[PDB]
């Protein structure tokens, strides 16, 4: 949603565990193991769906 | 007479430096357990360091055991 007159269609990417745990840009993030990423990927699925249902 | 009696004390003291390798090899394999449980997909590469660490800490302890005998038997 942008204004009362016009809206645009959009797609937001949804990453799984094996791509967020393997990305070498996630090496700076501390105290991370492949379980605390699963709980974080499962929650960020309900967010990007909720943010989508409001838009 | 005492020159041989001193070779039983000098050799009993030299061999206690091995205690530094009983605690080293524990720290090496006490970290292969912690470090593994965090990243269990690197078992092949952690074990390859626990062996390098077990061999280098034991190599210091066995220097003591060699000076234990090189005093007790050679001179």
């Amino acid at each position: 949603f942008r204004s009362v007159i016009s809206y645009k269609t959009e797609e937001k990417p949804i990453f799984s565990l094996n791509t967020v745990a393997s990305a070498d840009s996630m090496s700076i993030y501390d105290d991370i193991d492949a379980d605390v990423l699963q709980n974080y990927q499962e929650y960020n699925l309900a967010n990007i769906i909720y943010y989508s249902l409001k838009e | 007479d005492i020159d041989t009696a001193a070779k039983f004390i000098g050799a009993g003291a030299a061999t206690v430096g091995v205690a530094g390798s009983g605690a080293g090899i524990g720290t090496v394999f006490g970290s292969l357990i912690i470090g593994y449980a965090r990243n269990p997909s690197l078992k092949q590469q952690l074990f390859s360091y626990a062996i390098l660490g077990f061999a280098l800490s034991e190599a210091m302890g066995l220097f003591c055991l060699m000076v234990a005998f090189l005093i007790l038997f050679a001179m």
